[PDB]
């Protein structure tokens, strides 16, 4: 049980326990009506960390490779098939070899 | 009059009798009734 | 009976919304089902009918109904006003350019 | 209760006529009646 | 304060930012573990949970705000959501591995699938004549 | 239907009486598992086990260490279901 | 407050309608005014105006001809729907030195 | 909705509705209808919606 | 003028006026307009149906 | 409850087909038109 | 009437009737004004051929003409779906009856339609059209019957 | 009110694995008279083995905790009306300012509730400046 | 001035308690006072009293007129089948009109105001030949849809020119 | 239109003019109405005052614009509950009318690239003079020069097109057609960033996020459509070089939708989640108007309205929450159907117009697009299917976290709803549901 990792954590831990307590039932600022939650760190910590952790990215092989087979190679590889289908497809359309009759979506 | 004829027979007959026999063994009340309605409908899909 | 309470936030706001909604409405809907009963029970709808060759329409003539009489001849600009409009601007404009 | 009575005698104008094998028109009664043999029997189990 | 005050610091490299750190998200000195900063991390950040799933997470405990299973001060997981009740996690550990659960569904299909086309070469039927239709120039035999 | 706080106390009562390994003539209402009704280490949980599927729901897994005496479990039971009115 | 207070309350405060937080008849006829010109104005006279408005884009009209012009060219014995914009004599095909191969199109 | 219960509120026209609808289905049968009502939104490019 | 509509309505006179004016102007634009008023080659009469018929 | 007893009775004999309920109206047709009509393997057996 | 209840459905269909019928010739004669609505006849125009290499004005009314010919018929193969739409309808057993005789109608309503109109897609003008025309006869006399490749 | 420790003794880490067996008991076997058969079956598993040497049992955790995960039933008899029940925690009520915010006629239907609602939460105000001195 | 409470003091009163969890686990004898007076004062007797001017205030003149017709008849209805039975009495009065109005209106509109060749984007009506029975006026029946032009009539076929 | 022009001008003086917020915004509601009267047009340019004109394609947008703008009215009074120069906001709020007019009605490119690009300021005003972040610095950087890095360069290719042309009216140039590969890129990317594209999204969930409850409801409601507007009148010439190079674009388009819905699904800030989910839709309409066929383009017109709408009534929810719980992320935020039950029908609405569930002008979008793309080439339906799919995804889980768990226990009273934000609600979705009887004005322009 590490000798006493539980109970270290335990003291101060549950110290502000009774401050959420206090914060919460704080007849005053909840008196005011203004709105608002009692504030909390993780929540805080959180939003800061969701919004800004660009200063932290450092462009090296993890990331591009991420990066890479994340978006690029799906955008690159989709891409290159639809223009090669399309360029096969309207091949076939100005070469004329598929009349009036055959052909689809005649009304788009 | 295609095969998607074949392809619903295959899996409509599957899941009637994967829920005739899943029943059996559920004991939530509800959930039984529900895995009958299965097996009831899958025949439903297959006549059709 | 017996009634153990709820709590449940304030319902009146909401109630009085459906009811300056319902309100309003019907202000605005009783003129206009008025109007609209009036002008078709009252005079109704213009027949179809062929040119008389010696004739010509006014432009408010091609609508069926009335409501559409009075709109069109009296509140849109007609179409062969719409339509002299660009004759003109696009001459002016090809010949500038 | 009456259940398709209603339906069964003003849905089908031309009833599907069906002359089968003793074997196979009874089968649907007695195929049927072993599940709830099995049903009603392992459920009711003696203790050891 | 607002999101600027609250940024997180770049991933502490020795043990006196280690100590400060810890103390910035409350954690311990050992319960802080900082991401592995290699290229895709967001530094200082603790590195929590992750675990199982949340619901896994004590059912009775007093919890401050019970709604994520969570006390007041205490540095959120940077994956909170994809770990939460509401999205991927479970409360105690699989029976069995994921292989095993893809398997048992997927051999079965591909078996009885395959098994089935093979019978529908061989369609049973009753022993019955071809069905009858009256037409022009159709003249089927009475048995008389 | 609501609950009592008295029937609660016979209901404990009834199912003490009920177990056969505690002393059979239920001593002392406030009597602790170890002491006189001698209740083991896993005698204890089996007390526990009894009085969830009596009163129709678990009791903490630590919290059954918080109840020593049918006196806690009355005293837990009344917290649960709002009985001290 | 007690409870003759609460049972039937004075009328010196009011409820803000959302608009005003001043002034009770400020925010009433400003929520008055606001939801007459929103909803009565609009979304009733407006409403009915374009559902009576007169054939403005031709649709109407267009299927007008749509029965005559069918009906006019299936007793008249000429194609109904003429594939040519103008009449393949009409038009004036330059020769094939003039094409010089300028990529014909379909 | 204010002084009787919306069950009753309910209840009372859908079973009105679905006997009509019931008795229709019979005239429907007895005569073998299919009535195809429509009302268009718009049409482009010679499509219907 | 009910002192509910007391100087909010006398104000809301000012952006009528500019409709007015607004409209005034545009009428004249279809004076400037007038070149084919009745020689277009879709609408346009030949000769005759004048009858003091501008139309538009 | 002997009246939801009793009703979950037919509910259960017009899903399980005891004769000239519900089920013994649709089921039994569905099963011989199986028959009837020439038909797979599984389908067959699967649906008894 | 032979039938039971269809001798009760008359009778509702008596009842609902009625009144409507009644209310049209008690309320609507004696209340109506007389008055006539004729139908557009717009006049030729000198399509592109005709105009000018810069008469934008020209240009103009010859894709007017373009757009409402378009419209036109946009619809007529819209007709004539309605109209083999309601030959399916006729008769259960009557689909084969009249199908062909009366859809082949839009098949070729349908192909014409895409010659001269399809293909251009939004923004298409009566120069692209018109012009398209012509490459189509060059392409008939040159490589012959479209759908056959080239030679 | 106190909050709980989290560390855990071998007496406890081998009874609450004792009751989560009578738990698997049960949602393999239901029939009262079949189970307090199998259950005391299972204290004889549990008493055969009573006082054994800390490294056995850990051991014996070694296989206790298997047979639970092997042989824990795919549906357990979780509990109707506790965490995880199949109805559990249906609805919420949100705190009571929200009766505090009533319309003053809304307000107009229980005067003697409200009366004594007002009267209430001058005295928790008096009790939570206790609760700290304020 | 300007409120919405009309000055009410926005706080809470429970505290520790509210969580099933927390009260289950421990709490104070001060705390059981409380907590016994929150339940003691949620039992409720008398009832939702009536606030005679809050109906007006929510219910506007408009929805007041078409009240009366109908209303009107409960207040001297009410006593014979009680308020229960008599306001029953009233909603169903006012819902079988509607009903049986709607009824006409619809069937009205469908006989003379159908998507016809003249208006477009209306309900164009499209049915289905009854079926014949031996014995039937004109039993062997023929075709009626002559030529295509029959089909897709739409009143085209009955055009004044 | 210059009727319209002139009202708006005699409207200014009511800015300076104190207590006329009220009376301005029954004014900007009523000739909503009155524009709404003029109404006769045809696919031809009408109504053609000294260079003002108005088509099918302008009416709409700018009854969008008059609806929008009075709406902010109802959407925005914690300015005067402030006091936080109400003067200079109704002013920048009425300019920004003004432009967004006379941009949708000038029948020239270069007078409709000017107004566009004067639309720089009126809003950069809104974010700048109202925001609540810190960041809204940094943002106000991003939005203006996203926009002119690319906006501007387009004043070449408009010159460029005078010199071969010889002036910028709309049909002038329809008349011909351009294909030197660079006047292509420059005109397109230059709209493409403020369409936006998913490759430049960077900077328009920043705009959003850190941006009152008015301005984030302009940014959405118009800028994006204004983008599109003009795509929509200048591809007419750019149709060769586009087949050419097309693929790249639409594949990016669609293959960024899906992307950024999975970024909605793993987001937690209300306003981010909307911010995402209309660059998703943006991305569609991008899709369908590069298709360039008939019903990409008329379905195209279609969806930019109905997004409009939809996306700023989203943004009146989560002001709404904004200003109860003062805090945007998701794990503040829920529960809200036991605070506020009869809003949480409205939260289902617009979320519901959002996934396209009709009656909804949105879905008479996502038809005609999706037939365009699927007829233009198959391959798409392969990522079209997923694309919808994470649509409704990300939204199911918008509206069911925010409104369903056990409430927050921090949480400090705050009053309940309210007629102005119930009426405002009502104002967005309600037309949203209107149109659909008479789509052809709003479904039919080319
Ligand atoms: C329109 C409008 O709002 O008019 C007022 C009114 C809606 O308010 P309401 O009927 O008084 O709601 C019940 C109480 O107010 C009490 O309402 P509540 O406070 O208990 O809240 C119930 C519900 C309020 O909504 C409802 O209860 C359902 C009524 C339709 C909305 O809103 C919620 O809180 C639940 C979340 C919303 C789920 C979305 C349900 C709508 C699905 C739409 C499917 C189509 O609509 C009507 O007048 C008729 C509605 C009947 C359905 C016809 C379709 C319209
Ligand atoms: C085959 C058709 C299956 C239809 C279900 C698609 C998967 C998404 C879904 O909604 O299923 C439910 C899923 C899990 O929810 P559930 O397990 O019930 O509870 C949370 C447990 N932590 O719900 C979710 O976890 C939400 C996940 C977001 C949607 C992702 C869908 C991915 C689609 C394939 C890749």
């Amino acid at each position: 049980e590490e000798q006493e990792f539980i109970k270290r954590k335990h003291e101060a831990t549950l110290k502000l326990r009774q401050e959420f307590l206090k914060q919460s039932s704080n007849p005053y600022r909840h008196a005011t009506g203004e709105g608002g939650t009692v504030f909390d760190a993780g929540l805080a910590r959180f939003q800061a960390m969701r919004v800004s952790n660009y200063e932290h990215f450092k462009p090296t092989g993890k990331s591009f490779r991420t990066g890479l087979f994340a978006v690029v190679l799906p955008i690159a590889l989709y891409a290159w098939a639809l223009k090669a289908e399309r360029d096969g497809r309207e091949e076939k359309y100005r070469t004329g070899q598929v009349a009036y009759k055959d052909r689809q979506f005649k009304f788009i | 009059t295609s095969w998607l004829g074949q392809l619903m027979l295959l899996l409509s007959g599957l899941t009637m009798f994967m829920a005739g026999l899943g029943a059996n063994f559920e004991f939530d009340l509800k959930k039984i009734i529900a895995l009958s309605t299965l097996s009831q409908l899958g025949l439903m899909m297959s006549i059709l | 009976g017996h009634h153990q309470m709820i709590i449940k936030p304030s319902r009146f706001q909401w109630d009085k919304f459906k009811d300056l909604l319902h309100f309003y409405v019907m202000l605005g809907v009783i003129p206009v089902t008025a109007l609209v009963l009036y002008a078709n029970i009252f005079v109704g709808p213009a027949q179809l009918a062929e040119i008389p060759e010696g004739y010509e329409p006014k432009h408010w003539e091609y609508e069926k109904h009335p409501i559409s009489r009075f709109i069109s001849r009296y509140i849109l600009n007609s179409d062969q006003q719409n339509y002299e409009k660009s004759l003109h601007y696009l001459y002016e404009e090809n010949e500038k350019a | 209760i009456i259940g398709g009575s209603m339906l069964n005698w003003l849905i089908f104008p031309f009833p599907y006529m069906i002359c089968l094998p003793i074997y196979m028109k009874l089968l649907t009664l007695f195929v049927c009646i072993v599940g709830g043999l099995f049903g009603y029997l392992i459920s009711l189990s003696n203790l050891f | 304060g607002w999101n600027k005050d609250y940024k997180p610091g770049p991933y502490p490299q020795t043990e006196k930012e280690r100590l400060a750190a810890a103390k910035k998200y409350y954690l311990l000195p050992e319960e802080y573990k900082p991401y592995a900063d290699d290229g895709l991390g967001y530094g200082d950040y603790p590195k929590l949970g992750y675990g199982l799933g949340v619901e896994a997470k004590d059912s009775y405990y007093p919890w401050d705000y019970p709604e994520h299973k969570r006390n007041q001060h205490e540095p959120i997981s940077a994956d909170h959501d994809l770990y939460s009740e509401d999205r991927w996690s479970q409360a105690e550990p699989p029976r069995y591995s994921n292989a095993y659960y893809f398997a048992c569904f997927l051999g079965v299909m591909s078996g009885c699938l395959a098994l089935y086309y093979w019978l529908d070469d061989k369609k049973m039927y009753r022993p019955v004549a071809a069905k009858q239709y009256p037409s022009p120039g159709v003249k089927h035999y009475t048995f008389e | 239907p609501p609950l009592s706080l008295k029937l609660i106390n016979e209901r404990v009562l009834l199912v003490l009486k009920l177990y056969d390994k505690i002393d059979p003539s239920k001593l002392n209402v406030e009597s602790h598992f170890i002491n006189d009704l001698g209740l083991d280490s896993l005698d204890h949980v089996e007390v526990i086990m009894a009085m969830e599927d009596e009163f129709g729901f678990e009791i903490p897994d630590s919290d059954a260490e918080k109840l020593l005496k049918p006196a806690d479990i009355i005293k837990y039971v009344a917290d649960k279901e709002d009985v001290y009115e | 407050l007690t409870t003759e207070d609460f049972a039937n309350p004075s009328p010196k405060n009011w409820q803000s309608y959302g608009f005003d937080y001043k002034d009770q008849v400020e925010d009433r006829k400003a929520t008055k005014s606001t939801f007459f010109v929103t909803v009565t104005l609009c979304l009733v006279w407006g409403s009915f105006y374009w559902a009576y408005l007169p054939d403005t884009q031709f649709r109407n009209w267009a299927q007008r001809e749509g029965f005559l012009e069918l009906r006019r060219r299936e007793l008249a014995g000429v194609d109904l729907v003429s594939p040519n914009y103008v009449d393949p004599a009409s038009i004036t095909l330059p020769s094939d030195e003039d094409l010089g191969d300028t990529e014909i199109i379909i | 909705m204010k002084y009787l219960s919306i069950c009753s509120i309910s209840f009372v026209n859908l079973i009105s509705m679905s006997l009509s609808c019931f008795l229709l289905s019979l005239y429907f049968l007895l005569n073998d209808m299919i009535y195809f009502i429509e009302w268009e939104l718009v049409s482009l490019n010679s499509m219907s919606i | 003028m009910v002192l509910g509509l007391d100087k909010r309505a006398l104000w809301g006179a000012l952006p009528l006026l500019g409709f007015a004016i607004g409209h005034f102007l545009d009428k004249k634009e279809t004076e400037r307009m007038t070149m084919f008023r009745d020689k277009s080659a879709l609408y346009g009469r030949p000769a005759g149906s004048e009858g003091k018929a501008p139309s538009w | 409850m002997p009246l939801t007893s009793a009703c979950f009775n037919v509910s259960n004999l017009a899903l399980c087909g005891m004769p000239f309920l519900a089920g013994f109206y649709s089921k039994d047709m569905i099963l011989e038109i199986v028959s009837i009509s020439n038909v797979n393997m599984f389908s067959f057996f699967l649906y008894y | 009437p032979r039938s039971p209840m269809a001798s009760f459905a008359e009778s509702v269909l008596n009842v609902i009737d009625g009144p409507i019928t009644w209310f049209r010739e008690s309320i609507v004669e004696p209340n109506q004004q007389k008055q006539n609505w004729y139908h557009q006849r717009f006049r030729r125009v000198p399509t592109i051929d005709q105009c000018y290499t810069d008469d934008a004005v020209c240009r103009f009314e010859a894709d007017q003409q373009f757009r409402r010919d378009r419209m036109v018929d946009n619809e007529i193969v819209n007709i004539l779906r309605q109209r083999f739409e309601d030959c399916t309808l006729y008769e259960a057993p009557d689909h084969m009856v009249k199908c062909r005789p009366l859809m082949d109608q839009y098949e070729k309503a349908t192909e014409n339609w895409f010659i001269k109109y399809g293909d251009l897609g939004g923004y298409a003008n009566a120069k692209t059209a018109y012009m398209k025309q012509k490459h189509r006869l060059i392409w008939e006399r040159r490589h012959g019957p479209v759908g056959s490749g080239m030679k | 009110a106190q909050v709980p420790l989290a560390i855990v003794s071998h007496k406890r880490q081998v009874c609450s694995l004792y009751k989560r067996a009578l738990r698997n008991l049960e949602s393999w076997y239901d029939r009262r008279n079949v189970y307090r058969y199998r259950a005391v079956q299972l204290r004889a598993r549990f008493d055969e083995n009573r006082s054994k040497d800390l490294g056995e049992g850990i051991r014996l955790l070694a296989c206790g905790q298997r047979e639970l995960f092997e042989t824990r039933h795919f549906q357990p008899r979780n509990f109707a009306n506790s965490a995880g029940g199949c109805a559990f925690e249906r609805e919420v009520i949100p705190p009571d300012w929200v009766l505090d915010y009533w319309h003053p006629l809304e307000k107009a239907q229980y005067p003697e509730y409200f009366a004594k609602r007002e009267q209430r939460k001058k005295e928790f105000v008096t009790w939570w400046e206790k609760q700290y001195g304020k | 001035g300007a409120s919405e409470t009309g000055g009410v003091k926005p706080m809470v009163i429970a505290g520790r308690m509210v969580r099933e969890r927390e009260r289950l686990i421990g709490m104070s004898p001060e705390e059981r006072a409380w907590r016994k007076q929150w339940l003691k004062d949620q039992e409720l007797h008398h009832g939702p009293r009536k606030v005679p001017a809050l109906e007006l205030e929510l219910n506007n003149p408009i929805k007041r007129f078409y009240r009366a017709p109908l209303d009107k008849v409960c207040n001297v209805l009410e006593p014979v089948l009680g308020f229960q039975r008599a306001y029953t009495v009233r909603f169903w009065t006012g819902k079988a009109l509607l009903a049986l109005t709607g009824i006409y209106a619809g069937a009205y509109y469908f006989k003379y105001n159908q998507n016809d060749w003249t208006r477009k984007g209306g309900w164009r009506v499209i049915h289905s030949r009854k079926q014949c029975v031996p014995g039937d006026e004109g039993y062997p029946k023929v075709s009626d849809r002559s030529a295509p032009s029959d089909y897709a009539a739409r009143g085209f076929n009955e055009s004044p020119l | 239109m210059l009727k319209i022009i002139f009202f708006l001008l005699f409207l200014i003086p009511f800015c300076f003019i104190n207590n006329m917020y009220w009376m301005v915004q029954i004014m900007m509601f009523f000739i909503s109405f009155i524009f709404l009267l003029m109404n006769n047009f045809m696919n031809y340019w009408s109504e053609i005052s000294y260079f003002l004109g108005c088509d099918m394609l302008s009416y709409g947008l700018i009854l969008l614009s008059l609806w929008i703008c009075s709406l902010m009215l109802l959407a925005s009074e914690m300015i005067n509950k402030h006091n936080n120069y109400k003067n200079l906001f109704l002013l920048n709020i009425i300019i920004l009318l003004l432009l967004l007019i006379l941009t949708f009605s000038s029948m020239s490119l270069f007078m409709f690239y000017l107004f566009f690009e004067s639309s720089l300021i009126p809003t950069l005003f809104l974010i700048l003079g109202w925001g609540y972040q810190p960041e809204r610095l940094q943002a106000g950087l991003y939005l203006l020069f996203y926009t002119l890095l690319v906006s501007l360069p387009m004043l070449i290719g408009i010159f460029y097109l005078m010199n071969k042309i010889g002036s910028m009216n709309f049909y002038l140039m329809n008349n011909f057609m351009f294909n030197y590969d660079l006047l292509y890129f420059c005109l397109l990317c230059a709209f493409l960033v403020k369409m936006p594209m998913f490759l430049v999204h960077l900077w328009l969930p920043k705009a959003h996020v850190e941006a009152p409850v008015s301005g984030s409801m302009i940014l959405a409601g118009i800028m994006l459509k204004l983008g599109g507007y003009g795509m929509l009148r200048v591809i007419s010439f750019l149709q060769l070089m586009n087949l050419k190079y097309s693929f790249v674009w639409i594949s990016i388009s669609l293959v960024g939708g899906v992307l950024v819905s999975l970024v909605c699904l793993r987001q937690t800030d209300l306003k981010a989640l909307i911010a995402y989910s209309s660059v998703a839709h943006m991305g569609i309409v991008l899709s369908g108007l590069l298709t360039m066929t008939y019903w990409g383009l008329c379905g195209s017109y279609t969806l930019m309205i109905a997004h409009g709408l939809c996306s700023s009534g989203l943004f009146c929810l989560a002001n709404v929450s904004y200003e109860r719980l003062g805090s945007r992320s998701m794990l503040i935020n829920k529960g809200l159907l036991n605070f506020m039950p009869s809003m949480t029908l409205w939260w289902f609405l617009l979320s519901s117009a959002n996934m396209a569930a009709p009656p909804t002008l949105n879905l008479l979008g996502e038809i005609y697009l999706l037939n365009s793309i699927v007829s233009w080439s198959w391959i798409s339906m392969i990522l079209l299917s997923f694309l919808s799919f994470f649509s409704a995804a990300y939204t199911l889980y918008l509206y069911s976290f925010s409104q369903h768990g056990k409430l927050f226990s921090g949480v400090y009273s705050f009053s309940s709803g309210k007629i102005r934000e119930y009426l405002l609600m009502l104002l967005h979705w309600l037309p949203l549901n209107l149109l659909i009887l008479k789509s052809e004005s709003f479904m039919l322009w080319l």
